[PDB]
């Protein structure tokens, strides 16, 4: 009940040749760029509040500690977003992206729509390193603005660092997005009617991407309510460790799991994106 | 209401604590089971044990750990009190070479109110004993002899031991820093 | 507070040149085709139930009489849909459409997306008379199916006669669509984030299109909730009689009313579509 | 498919003896009080805007004309609510209510919950003329406030005249209430799980009460989604003219129609409420 | 920012004397009954699937392992519910409940409504040990059924073991309940308009009760949308370890945290319920 | 309970109805105000009046309309009873030419149960009168004289008029078709 | 663009309008079908016809209605132009008594911009004719003779009629109030 | 593609593995960092290390752990390879008493495919050495001497050691049970 690299490649070619494949890229896609990971982001700013960094981490998850940090002082969460915009969107991560085999294999394919859940600019900047044009879509003013027709639309599902009022980082903002009323959510409601999705760079214990996987399947079955039940397109999830229980759960959420080789994790995702071509 | 909650799982350490700080109105007692961190260094164990205890109880907590450092074994046990005691109860008087026969007994407290940690460390050394002598103690008290004494820890009374042991001077220092 | 033909034409050119104008076509757009209008559709089938046609009309509106006709017999509403598919999609209405100046002025513009609320095939057939390709999108199986990229997507907001399980004709089916959970509604939620709408062929007393006008404005203001309030694009409604109260109401629903010349109603809509070019 | 007075009385006794009958009272329940009816409410205030009263009525329905009147001037809709509070809650309507046989037959029954859609105070004042205590529930501050246990809770579904920010009178406020998010709507979502409803004083052409009838049936079938389908309680609608199509529609909305005698409309509703006892 | 036992008792008396206090009881309320806790429930049934119990636990959380167990065989999740109904509702847990000081202090107060999230019958059985009558409300057929007026209504928010189609135990069923469309959710939408809540027996890392705490606050602020903002009632959460970050988060969700004495956890909750009297 | 509900707004037509069909247990009486349809043809007015009445009351309804057709005016009034009566109460004895002096009085019932309509039409003619004579009647009864009589409608008693008038024979036919 | 839109359904009334106000740049012409209101009083019909026309077209509209009032019939037709014309085309020269032979011809315009109505009424009387003479006119122009003339409306040319008819002086007054 | 993925963090253990099972086409190699479980019993450590490795990589994984059990210390080190090596690199030739001088070297593999675990245990004993002799080995190979030999582990070549060491016979048994 788990695909390999070689038997997922003719299934991902067919969805790409007819323009119906959308990558949905997570935080493990930004792993070769050597970015901070929240274990030293707000644990470093915990010394401003007055804690020890190993002891601030003790009181909850990162989204809960960020909610405490936002209700502490007026204009305090913007200290973290400006610190993330200098660490994630730094010139050292620009130079690693230009040599990264995943970001080259992603940008060598003519995509129409890319979703990503991470706040850095390295999916758009990957397309612009290959000489292609990308349109960043985070806010209502971005959807309203003018574009061309051929341009790949990069949808920032949890916001951009240069528009800090779009960031989904507080636990309350994660809870607010489960209603699916944000502008990236309204775009997702129409894209799931027509497209297949390729999820890259998530864990099985993420619990935000598992809700989206449940809720996409529910909106896809609610779509064909009055009409007869027709066989829909299949979504995909590329992993380096699949295991023995979680691939069987995602089958009822219209998701096939692709087992990639865990010996070199960045090379195996690069071989998956190069077989779509 | 209590403010600080001492956490322990060994019932004999609890009796020696309440002999000293039992009349303190603002010290509670908990017996939450925490996973013991294994390392030779005492400073590292007691500082990591306070996080594992605060995750269990989420009140301002006090923890404690002991260590024995033998100069004829280059540390060893150190703060590995659990895996040696599970196999070598009092046989350390025999697996030691009979030549040097010198060791150090160390204790450590740590109190964490959720923000900061503070570690108190007290140390006592005399020698190790040839034979397990005495009954009243815990974990290596029959085979430890301080300097200037011929009488072990477990051969002494409870008031005699706390005048010599590391854990007797830590509980005096714990009073004057937390009020208690 | 009402535009003329000449001062709405540079405002509709600007939305069309950047590809952000969507026609939303009603029942008055199908008026030159000389189709039946429900006063003789189910009043003719009322003699099967046993009524007089002037007396069946007495007991409620057309959507309510169609709900009674659907709960009367098993497989009875499909008698009406097959009768509508022979009257609306007839060869006489095909020949009037090929000579109609509105259907020629609509098809002479390269549209990306056309919404329509009427069940006949005369918006797609207008594009195919001009030699252009159209894609009919009514059901989930239509959104999932393959298309090209340049093809104008004709969205049938209330269904097609050749897929009778998509028709919105019973009052209960009008009430069910106010939740906006159907596949044409999920597509509309994403199109209102980016586009202007040109409503042609509705009355002010329709009360289904007034709910959509309210609900599009609410979803557009819910879109820019967390971000600062930015000025959105303007929707348009072309009418031959505007009046003195209804243009001021639609202003708070982001809709400007265009007053067209009522002397020849089909020629004036044709001059509006020819000024967009 | 229509009950009489005598064969609806043992069915309404059984729902009342077990405390599971809720009256849902409309505008025809306030007809013997000789109140204005909107044909001379805002047509009288139309001379302030500058219209003739027969010509202001020409431009739309009353909820649409009230929306125009609210967007005309700042603090202008409060002129209408203060005029309605002096005409509907007047001392002449107090004295007719004390002699009214419907308001006496309503107040002689120990109700737990009364819903009403009209803004006047004559359902609470009817209970207080019989020496009983009533609690008016319109806003969030009314639900939060303290009550006793035995007191009948009168729920003002469209607001009270002494709390003008609760009035549902603008078309946009009717459209906003179709989401069922107001505090009287959240109370209705829990009451429809357990109770039967007796609708008195509505027309079949109301189109706001028809949506509530559709939406109560949908929430009652959504309630028993995962469990097996059990037979629910029956709602009732007392009318003086039932007709020949509308009773068959309301049967699929869990509503039985009671035909009352149209010769004296106020006496026949009084005989229905006196047979519940 | 954290109450003690003695300064939460006059605040819980005032909400109880006016009948506006509702206990919302969790799994830590059933801790003195010595019930299994899921570490040996489905790890014991994992030998039927063929795993080792320490290795079945490795592949996900308990709600995820229960979803795998439900999709394994037809009529397989009912093996677990019948095993839970013999372990939780056993005669040994009946005898501990009759001697339990929390279940006696709960039942000695005349409550109107008790919510609980655990599937066992020990909140109703506690009231019946004190000679009081309770009504179990889990399904639509329970809300429709007849009751008395004085009887405390025990609402089973995640189902009952003797009605297995009401159990919320699969991850997909937890995700389905976040829409708040179930009959215990529709009752909660109306109870939060009027009442204070006392949460007993939850952890701060539960993440299902944190969503309900977010979503109750959102529905309480959506309630007072059009009216002016009035100060609502306060909800409470009794804990034996509060910590240093989580009490400040719950303050923005209208929840005050009560710090109870952790030396004897069952006695301290018993002293809280005995001070409400 | 009544099944059929006669609708009327003229109180004198109501008294003549209840003189005949007043003892019928299954005929109710309503006084709903409907907008009167104006046309010369009686068949067209009474058939359109039943829809306007059923929209008002939505019960099985019976309506009624009368007509006077003058041969010296080529119809006229016909079923235009309202606009001539509002201006020419009984002056039609004078605006007629004195030569021909011949007219027809017509009445019509229509009962609609929501599905079907049924129209009953009865007709009586004698002549028109030179002078308004008599008191008891409605709308043109003082100036109408049937054949074989010298006495007008309004000069007759109530039992004498219903033996001659159109509306007297319609109420007999209405009984035997609806039971009543 | 036109501002005011004249509404009519009779094609001969349209030709006489465009003979006068045809060169006006700001008058459009519509032919929307409205339900004709029947009443004897001209002021009441033309004031209610403008609402029924504004509901049909929803532009600033001008309507028109004519009336003939016969002194030997006490009004009659009045503004009931439709039901007499459908049955008595030109026979009113014969159903009139030959004694008095005197009538009044009236016309009325009404223009409604959605807020206000304004009614213009012009009146002309001479007598009625014994015989229908003339061809060019509409509805009663062959049988109407003004004062000081022996020649009827329909015997006159189009420029001769508009110097005498009511509708000729209304169109002059309509110009100077709306600009046109 | 590989099916089983050997996990290791010590680079010298990796070189000795790939000397034997390096030509196997279906064995991959991972270097995921797992938290080492500390206990004296080898069966307990290797069985708990396979869960900590499967949580890290979630592929069918093979782990390995070694143990030295000294008869003059009653076990000790046992499977506590980490805390003795961090302080007593090769000094165990000196802290041992010089009398008994007898120990056992043990190794263990465990392969977990997500459902089941299987533990392979091999054991070798000769004596302990007076002096650290030899260079090529890992963790205690210079001071261990098997039976029938005067030459230590680290004094031997790589092919000589795998004929004697526990880890040399485990890798032969690992081949014939997983195919490889």
């Amino acid at each position: 009940t788990t695909l390999t690299l070689s038997e997922a490649a003719p299934l991902l070619k067919k969805e790409f040749r007819e323009g119906r494949l959308i990558p949905f890229l997570g935080a493990g896609f930004s792993k070769p760029l050597k970015l901070p990971d929240g274990s030293q982001l707000i644990a470093s700013l915990a010394k401003t509040l007055g804690f020890e960094p190993e002891l601030f981490d003790m009181h909850g998850r990162f989204e809960q500690l960020a909610e405490f940090f936002a209700i502490s002082a007026p204009n305090r969460l913007q200290r973290l977003v400006y610190e993330m915009s200098l660490s994630f969107d730094s010139a050292e991560a620009e130079a690693l992206r230009e040599k990264s085999p995943m970001h080259r294999a992603l940008a060598a394919l003519d995509w129409r729509t890319i979703y990503t859940t991470n706040y850095d600019k390295h999916v758009e900047g990957a397309l612009r390193d290959a000489g292609k044009q990308a349109a960043v879509l985070a806010s209502f003013a971005d959807f309203q603005g003018p574009r061309a027709r051929d341009v790949c639309e990069v949808i920032k599902f949890h916001g951009t660092l240069d528009q800090p009022d779009t960031i989904v980082l507080t636990e309350s903002s994660y809870f607010q997005r489960m209603a699916l009323d944000a502008p990236p959510d309204q775009r997702l409601r129409a894209d799931l009617l027509a497209n297949s999705f390729l999820f890259i760079g998530y864990s099985f214990s993420d619990t935000n991407i598992r809700y989206i996987w449940y809720r996409m399947n529910q909106l896809r079955e609610q779509s064909q309510l009055g009409v007869k039940h027709s066989q829909a397109r299949r979504c995909f999830f590329a992993t380096h460790g699949a295991g023995l229980v979680q691939p069987d759960i995602l089958q009822q959420w219209n998701i096939d799991v692709i087992q990639l080789d865990p010996t070199d994790k960045s090379a195996s995702v690069a071989r998956l994106l190069e077989s779509i071509a | 209401a209590p403010t600080w909650f001492y956490n322990t799982t060994n019932s004999e350490k609890l009796r020696e604590l309440q002999h000293v700080l039992g009349g303190s109105a603002k010290l509670g007692y908990l017996t939450a089971k925490v996973t013991e961190i294994l390392d030779v260094d005492l400073e590292t164990v007691i500082r990591a044990k306070a996080i594992a205890a605060y995750r269990a109880v989420r009140v301002p907590v006090i923890v404690e750990h002991g260590a024995l450092c033998i100069d004829a074994l280059n540390g060893l046990p150190g703060a590995l009190v659990k895996p040696f005691w599970e196999s070598l109860d009092t046989r350390l008087c025999e697996v030691i070479p009979a030549g040097q026969r010198t060791a150090r007994a160390r204790g450590a407290l740590c109190y964490c109110d959720g923000r900061e940690r503070h570690v108190l460390i007290e140390e006592t050394e005399g020698e190790i004993a040839p034979s397990a002598r005495g009954t009243g103690g815990f974990h290596w008290d029959p085979i430890f002899i301080p300097k200037g004494q011929t009488r072990t820890f477990a051969e002494m009374s409870l008031d005699e031991k706390l005048s010599f042991s590391p854990l007797g001077r830590l509980h005096t220092r714990l009073r004057t820093e937390l009020g208690l």
